[PDB]
């Protein structure tokens, strides 16, 4: 009865693919321009 | 804030024109959203 | 007396550091404590959310050097970000006393400068955090916007760069220790931790 | 040198030219590679703190610790120096011997394990025939400084945090040992020079990550739970974390020991499962294509710098992968990480050891000798 | 990184009132305040926009009139003149008193001229008004403005 | 004793003094956590002693098991039974302690007599530096039956120590 | 090191210094092995007395006070504090004022759920979009700053 | 010229490159393209900070990466 | 006769790596505030007094995890000389080590099935 | 549970200090006049504050040992310390690191 061994490896490889996908999409966050309003040289105008 | 010669001043969100979310990519002082009440009086 | 709350004349105290090597090491010491400045993750009220708006991405907290700490033992700074009540005041003095000695306080918002809008008709609000703690920089604004908080941090850095390394000794406590015997009756601990297991929730 | 380049031999020969003994010249040579490796570990902890505060900022669309140097380069150094300046606290009935020794016991063997790491062939402190096994044995001393730092504080939630960190830190010693055991099978030894030398034959095809695809994963996940990182570490577990009573240089010892363990574990992923210093093309192939001998001193210098760059490329890549995976993965609580240590990484390490023994017995030319 | 000597105290003793130009990111000019304090001076770091009518606040008595929060009366508090009270409550062999104003911006030219003339008239009193801005810490005398 | 044998003798006497001092601290200390940490000190100095007499795998095994696993288990159980017991001294403490001291000193005097009296058959051939390869050849040779019986010993020890240290709330 | 090890249930404090965005409350829980047996929440570390302050404040000068109860959606507090003398005196509101009120209150509901959502994902273990939630909350802040003058709380709107 | 002296000369040249020259080139590359860089280029320049880090630490108190004063015109 | 090669650096690097926290703490203790005529000595307890008795609960999970660590740590140290001396040993030593590994795999199944690998 | 009243310039700490630890005692309570040195504290006014504190803790006999009564004793001692500072018997420190005048600015007596 190997119904819980293959399910175990399936859960492991689904978590591995989830970690690989989340690692690919957190690597697409570094390419975005930072939204930091750099205060002493970029004082944001009040309304 | 706009008259200090060490600051690049940034309009926050409600003064960025009509499609802009962050005021960092602003090219040269583009205005708030669009027309003002001295325009529809000339339009209609 | 002709001066009501007078200042006092010092004992002519001067370090007179004519050395340029120890002056540069003092510069390194002040720059190192200046550019690290790890604050305590301390909240308690409205102002903390603006403090949290510094830790986010739009205004950057880290780009002056300061990362928030959970324990006060690793905390270099405390930004008192909200109203200090009569219940919160001994807890605040305790978590200030649990910090290492080169520590700095910023009275953030009107609730810690003077107890701003609770300075009139409140019975349980400490009117100013300087009734409890020695304060370095005061920060107005009821919700001071995060540019004002990292302006208070800039003025705190200007304060830190002045500190002399031979002047360590102002970091003392200077015990007085007057002990008196008293005749008050001890009461039991009213708040123990028994809420649902107390034998009054089960039946009227 | 003329015949080659041997700074040990040239130093001992030029120090015997003053009128010293031979053993005294060897004794005066002795602190120099150790001082060089401590310099490498110190620049490694500064690089690790800088990369941690800059890649975490670049993920969250922020700018890192600016205004401390040109970039944030002097940001770790000030974070070192400030912790030298802060006072002691001694939490209210603390042991005052075990309290100061806890950080020392938890960071001394991690520093001592830098004998094992090579930056090139004989570019290390010692070969040490039981190399990676001694690294595992020395890394097993960490949940004694953890329990020492937990006990010697008079408060709870740090004793609880100390027992929690010690139960985490022993749950991943055995999958680490099994994943190193597979490489020690494939390398016929435990010295890291011999471990890299069995991979620096065909450049990139003889690397151990292609022959241990799951052993590399077991070692990487188990080494990311020995360094107290990622999911295996925003309210704390209970209220406190075994170092909430450490203030100045002792918290600095904890803080630098974590990143020194991270840099050492990344270096050992680079050494064990990748080439420790090997270019993806074998170096003697380029030496015979150039026609110049592999013993003349300028090719010696060029190949040594190239091996140092390859070591630092792979160590940087795994430090980068740890700083990415700190913000990639969800933070798991203590029971899920202990189930990952005992119920997942230990059976995968055991079945990896069994299948690599079957592969070495069946196909011995591909897996060692 | 810019090992600064004690030239700053010499420019302070020369000009009497110098305008500082500090980088706006924080504490890179307080090394000069500590150099100035190490030579025997007493620095009095206070914020300039909180002062009003520096002829009255610095050397005159001025009624403060603190905040009654709807409870007390007007209750005028007569603060002593800051420069002369901090100069008389000083050691007699000290080098002098220095007013370290940390916001030289949002002040007028008239107050700058008054601060320079005030440092010129009474003997041991120097101001280091921080008008801010510049990329490095650089100072001018308060002569033209 | 130029520099190498001098360093070996200095290291041997330093580690021997460390074993003796830390083992006395394991016995003769009131705080049991100090004994539980000085036990790891004993094991580390004994591993250095094994390094001195050409046993590097056995020294690494000594660090990995005794420091890494046995001392950690002892510290865990010490924190588990950590209380504030009084330990009132019994009036017959002489009959235990003086008898124990004279028995230990008698066994030490007897063992020192037979150690300094026996003509040990010292070898002149240098030992092998490759210890772990000969130990691995020994495990599937002469020492194969203890190697297989140690697995059954470990399985039984795990079974019994899971059974006896359990709660059976049914 | 006077921490003994008993067999009775312990007590975890979780006191008023919360090292996250959890407010100021004590959470003295017992939790014998892991099961939380009892839980006494201690309340009142921010009790400043708005109910006694209100009896000495005109409604035009209590509107700056009412942002400080639910200080993530501040105008919701004004949405009752204005509506309480509105329905005694029977003062009608315009339709445009009512729609502006609906827009401000629904933006405040979005901002309140965002400030709940940040710490909730940080406590559940996600902890990646904590820094990405404050960006849209800053968008709502800059929307409130144009109309009301201030950000999320101190509106006299 | 002696070949030992030329080996020490290329050692001194490599030390002057690793500590002074290419860290200055890396600093001149980082006030340059940093936002125009991709994710892989950001990883490459973070490697350039990682590898030449003692030279960046030596050159750190002498570079002035502050924004220039504005024109107001 | 001491024939081990590479341990003349191990003793010196142990000495210097033991001195680097000692030198770090001594350089900290030289330049530091010597201060505090009142209570440095307070426990944290999340901002206030020690609440709820100075004890933790007896939980045998700390024993069980260290116990299974002892068992499989002994397993791995037996498996190390089998692993490094594998190229000099045939299929029979692989079968004998397979018997060893299989008995301790049954030990792991026992430690898993009985609730000994649990929460902490 | 340690009973205390910690504000600025007084710390009550119902209990006795041993080495750097205050152990919670029932029938005593300590006093830590100015633990941060905003004031100068010559020995005459220090003895005055000590005598006022002993009078205050004698007049507080028979009440509970709650933190409310300790805070009342500390607040009355705070008002006495501020009255001594206002009379001119106590000066501000001026060697401190903060200098924020937590008990009022200096001011002349009448005008
Ligand atoms: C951190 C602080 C850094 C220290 C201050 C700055 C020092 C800079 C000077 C660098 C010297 C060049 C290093 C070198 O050529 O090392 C040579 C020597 C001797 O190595 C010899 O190298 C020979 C060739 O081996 C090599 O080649 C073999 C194959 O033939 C192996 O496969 C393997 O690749 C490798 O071992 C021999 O075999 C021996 O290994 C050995 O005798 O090592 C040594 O002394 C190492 C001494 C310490 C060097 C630490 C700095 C090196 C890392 C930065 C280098 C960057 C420079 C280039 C920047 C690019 C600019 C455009
Ligand atoms: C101070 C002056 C120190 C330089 C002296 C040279 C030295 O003693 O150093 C050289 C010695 C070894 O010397 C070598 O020694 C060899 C001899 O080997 C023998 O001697 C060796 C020990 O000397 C070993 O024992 C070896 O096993 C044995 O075979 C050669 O003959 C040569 O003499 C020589 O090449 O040690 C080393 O190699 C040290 C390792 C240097 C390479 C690493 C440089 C990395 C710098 C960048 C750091 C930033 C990044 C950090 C990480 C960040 C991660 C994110
Ligand atoms: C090298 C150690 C020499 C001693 C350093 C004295 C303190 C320097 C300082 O205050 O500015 C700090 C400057 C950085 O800004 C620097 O500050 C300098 C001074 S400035 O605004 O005129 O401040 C400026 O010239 C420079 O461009 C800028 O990079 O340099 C440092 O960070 C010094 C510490 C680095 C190494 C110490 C270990
Ligand atoms: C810093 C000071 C600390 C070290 C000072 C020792 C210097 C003296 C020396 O050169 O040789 C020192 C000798 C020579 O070794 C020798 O090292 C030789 C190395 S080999 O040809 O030379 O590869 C080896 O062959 C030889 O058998 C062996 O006797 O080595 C030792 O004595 C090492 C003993 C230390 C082991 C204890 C560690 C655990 C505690
Ligand atoms: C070869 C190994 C063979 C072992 C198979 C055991 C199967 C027997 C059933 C085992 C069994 O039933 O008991 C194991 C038990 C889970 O089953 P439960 O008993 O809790 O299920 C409840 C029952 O009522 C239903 O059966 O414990 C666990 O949580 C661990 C397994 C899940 C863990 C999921 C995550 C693990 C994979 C994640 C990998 C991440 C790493 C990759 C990152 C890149
Ligand atoms: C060695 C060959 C045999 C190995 C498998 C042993 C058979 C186990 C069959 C379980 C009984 C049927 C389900 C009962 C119902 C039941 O309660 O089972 C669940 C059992 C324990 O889980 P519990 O439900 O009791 O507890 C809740 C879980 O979250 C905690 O496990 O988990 C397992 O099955 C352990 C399997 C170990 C697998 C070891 C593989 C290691 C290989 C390397
Ligand atoms: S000052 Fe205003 S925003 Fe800050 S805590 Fe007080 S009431 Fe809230």
């Amino acid at each position: 009865f190997l119904n819980q061994i293959t399910n175990y490896a399936k859960e492991a490889v689904q978590s591995a693919k989830y970690i690989g996908q989340g690692l690919s999409v957190t690597f697409d966050h570094m390419r975005r321009r930072p939204i930091t309003v750099q205060y002493p040289y970029e004082k944001l105008i009040p309304s | 804030v706009t008259q200090d010669p060490m600051v690049t001043p940034i309009r926050e969100f409600a003064y960025l024109p009509a499609g802009v979310m962050s005021g960092h990519d602003l090219p040269a002082g583009a205005q708030r959203a669009g027309e003002r009440p001295e325009a529809i009086a000339n339009t209609a | 007396p002709a001066i009501l709350n007078p200042i006092a004349r010092p004992e002519v105290p001067q370090e007179l550091a004519e050395n340029i090597i120890l002056t540069s090491l003092n510069d390194v010491y002040d720059w190192a404590r200046l550019s690290s400045l790890w604050p305590l993750m301390y909240g308690t009220a409205c102002c903390f959310i603006e403090f949290a708006a510094m830790i986010g991405s739009r205004f950057d907290f880290d780009r002056f050097g300061l990362v928030p700490r959970n324990s006060p033992r690793q905390a270099d700074l405390i930004i008192t970000s909200g109203t200090i009540t009569m219940k919160m005041a001994p807890a605040l003095v305790r978590l200030y006393e649990q910090m290492p000695s080169p520590k700095y306080v910023i009275a953030m918002g009107a609730c810690t400068i003077t107890g701003g809008m609770f300075s009139s008709d409140s019975y349980s609000a400490v009117r100013g955090v300087d009734k409890l703690i020695p304060v370095d920089v005061y920060l107005p604004g009821c919700p001071p916007r995060p540019e004002a908080i990292m302006d208070a941090i800039v003025k705190l850095r200007k304060k830190i760069a002045n500190e002399h390394i031979n002047e360590r000794g102002n970091l003392a406590q200077t015990h007085r220790l007057f002990t008196a015997k008293h005749k008050m009756k001890p009461v039991p601990p009213i708040l123990t931790g028994q809420y649902l297991n107390a034998p009054s929730r089960q039946a009227p | 040198m003329e015949s080659g380049i041997d700074l040990q031999g040239q130093f001992i020969s030029a120090l015997q030219s003053l009128g010293l003994s031979h053993d005294l010249a060897k004794l005066l040579w002795l602190p120099l590679p150790m001082l060089m490796m401590l310099i490498v570990a110190t620049v490694g902890v500064l690089v690790a703190v800088w990369l941690e505060r800059k890649i975490s900022a670049a993920v969250q669309q922020r700018i890192g610790p600016e205004y401390i140097g040109p970039l944030g380069i002097l940001a770790p150094l000030a974070d070192g120096l400030k912790l030298i300046f802060k006072e002691d606290v001694l939490p209210a009935n603390s042991d005052r011997w075990l309290f100061t020794l806890g950080p020392a016991v938890v960071v001394i063997p991690v520093f001592l394990s830098y004998i094992i790491v090579p930056f090139g062939q004989n570019l290390l402190i010692s070969n040490l025939a039981m190399g990676v096994f001694l690294w595992i044995a020395l890394s097993s001393i960490a949940p004694i400084g953890l329990l020492m730092a937990g006990y010697a504080s008079n408060n709870k939630y740090s004793l609880l945090g100390g027992l929690r960190a010690a139960a985490q830190s022993i749950s991943y010693e055995i999958p680490l040992a099994l994943a190193v055991l597979a490489v020690a099978m494939m390398s016929n030894g435990l010295g890291t020079v011999e471990i890299v030398e069995q991979q620096s034959q065909y450049g990139i095809l003889s690397w151990n990550v292609w022959r241990q695809p799951i052993g590399f994963l077991v070692f990487w996940i188990a080494a990311l739970a020995e360094c107290e990182r990622l999911p295996f570490d925003a309210e704390e577990e209970l209220v406190a974390g075994y170092q909430t009573e450490y203030a100045g240089m002792k918290f600095a010892l904890f803080y630098l020991g974590a990143y020194v363990n991270l840099v050492l574990s990344a270096l050992l992923v680079s050494v064990l499962y990748f080439g420790g210093w090997s270019f993806p093309i074998p170096l003697e192939t380029i030496a015979n294509l150039l026609g110049v001998s592999e013993t003349n001193p300028f090719l010696q210098i060029a190949f040594a710098v190239l091996g140092i760059t390859m070591t630092l490329i792979k160590a940087y890549f795994f430090v980068f992968l740890a700083i990415l995976l700190r913000w990639t993965v969800p933070r798991v609580r203590i029971d899920q990480l202990l189930d990952l240590g005992w119920k997942f990484l230990l059976p995968v390490g055991l079945v990896n050891l069994l299948l690599t023994a079957g592969l070495k017995l069946a196909f011995p030319v591909a897996f060692g000798g | 990184g810019l090992l600064a000597g004690y030239q700053f105290v010499k420019d302070l003793e020369s000009a009497g009132a110098l305008a500082l130009f500090v980088p706006p990111e924080g504490g890179f000019e307080g090394r000069y305040q500590r150099r100035l304090r190490s030579k025997g001076y007493t620095t009095l770091p206070m914020s300039a926009p909180g002062l009003g009518d520096l002829a009255a606040y610095l050397t005159q008595e001025h009624g403060i009139r603190p905040a009654h929060t709807g409870k007390e009366d007007i209750r005028v508090y007569f603060q002593p003149p800051l420069v002369t009270y901090h100069l008389e409550n000083l050691p007699p062999n000290a080098k002098g008193l220095v007013l370290w104003l940390i916001d030289g911006k949002r002040l007028s030219k008239q107050e700058f001229a008054y601060l320079a003339q005030l440092t010129q008239t009474l003997p041991k009193f120097k101001v280091v008004v921080e008008v801010g801005g510049d990329r490095v810490v650089r100072w001018e005398p308060l002569a033209d403005w | 004793m130029d520099l190498a044998t001098l360093t070996q003798t200095i290291t041997f006497f330093a580690l021997a003094a460390a074993v003796i001092i830390a083992a006395l601290g394991v016995v003769l200390l009131d705080n049991v956590v100090y004994s539980a940490f000085l036990l790891g000190g004993v094991f580390l100095s004994i591993a250095g002693l094994y390094i001195l007499m050409n046993a590097d795998f056995v020294s690494a095994a000594q660090i990995l098991i005794y420091v890494g696993a046995v001392n950690v288990l002892i510290l865990f159980a010490i924190m588990l039974v950590n209380k504030r017991e009084t330990y009132t001294p019994v009036p017959g403490r002489w009959l235990r302690q003086g008898g124990a001291a004279v028995v230990s000193l008698g066994v030490f005097a007897l063992l020192t007599k037979m150690i300094l009296q026996t003509p040990w058959q010292l070898s002149s051939v240098p030992p092998t530096p490759d210890s772990i390869t000969t130990i691995g050849q020994h495990f599937f040779s002469d020492f194969l039956l203890p190697f297989e019986l140690a697995s059954v010993l470990l399985l039984m020890a795990l079974i019994g120590a899971v059974v006896l240290a359990r709660r059976e709330l049914v | 090191p006077k921490i003994e090890t008993r067999t009775e249930p312990m007590v975890i404090n979780m006191g008023p210094h919360h090292p996250s965005m959890h407010g100021v409350l004590r959470l003295m829980v017992t939790l014998d092995g892991e099961d939380v047996i009892d839980c006494e929440p201690v309340i009142g570390y921010l009790h400043r007395g708005m109910e006694k302050i209100a009896e000495n404040r005109t409604n035009i000068m209590f509107i700056p006070y009412v942002s400080r109860w639910d200080y993530a959606a501040g105008m919701f507090n004004e949405a009752v504090t204005v509506n309480a003398p509105e329905k005694l005196a029977g003062i009608p509101v315009p339709k445009r004022a009512s729609y502006i009120r609906v827009i401000m209150l629904e933006l405040n509901r979005i901002a309140n759920h965002l400030l709940w959502l940040g710490p909730f994902l940080a406590d559940v273990g996600a902890q990646t979009p904590f820094f990405y939630i404050f960006r849209e909350r800053e968008y709502i802040y800059d929307l409130f700053e144009a109309a009301t003058g201030m950000r999320f709380i101190n509106n006299n709107y | 010229v002696s070949t030992e002296l030329l080996v020490l000369g290329v050692y001194g040249a490599l030390a002057g490159l690793y500590l002074l020259v290419v860290p200055a080139i890396v600093y001149a590359y980082l006030n340059a393209r940093w936002y125009v860089a991709s994710s892989f280029e950001r990883a490459f320049m973070y490697f350039l900070v990682t590898f030449f880090f003692p030279g960046l630490l030596l050159l750190a108190p002498f570079i002035n990466f502050r924004p220039q004063p504005r024109s107001l015109n | 006769v001491f024939v081990l090669s590479g341990y003349e650096y191990f003793l010196g690097f142990l000495i210097i790596c033991s001195l680097v926290p000692v030198l770090a703490l001594a350089a900290s203790a030289l330049l530091r505030p010597k201060s505090g005529r009142m209570i440095r000595l307070t426990t944290y307890e999340s901002g206030m007094e020690p609440i709820g008795g100075a004890w933790i609960q007896f939980n045998v999970r700390y024993y069980m995890f260290a116990l299974v660590f002892v068992i499989f740590d002994v397993e791995t140290v037996f498996l190390y000389p089998w692993a490094v001396a594998f190229h000099q040993l045939g299929l029979l030593a692989f079968i004998e080590a397979l018997i060893f590994i299989a008995i301790l795999v049954v030990a792991l199944v026992y430690a898993w099935r009985k609730r000994a690998l649990e929460w902490s | 549970m340690l009973l205390k009243s910690t504000t600025r310039h007084v710390h009550i700490y119902a209990g006795h200090v041993v080495d750097g630890e205050v152990h919670p005692d029932t029938e005593t309570l300590t006093l830590n006049v100015d633990p941060d040195n905003e004031l100068e504290w010559n020995e005459a006014a220090l003895a005055k504050v000590e005598a006022k504190f002993r009078e205050l803790v004698a007049n507080a006999a028979g009440e509970d040992l709650t933190e409310y009564n300790l805070r009342r004793i500390g607040s009355d001692l705070e008002h006495f310390i501020r009255s001594l500072l206002m009379q001119g018997e106590i000066g501000y420190n001026l060697n401190s690191r903060v200098r924020n005048y937590s008990l009022g600015i200096p001011r002349v007596n009448h005008s």
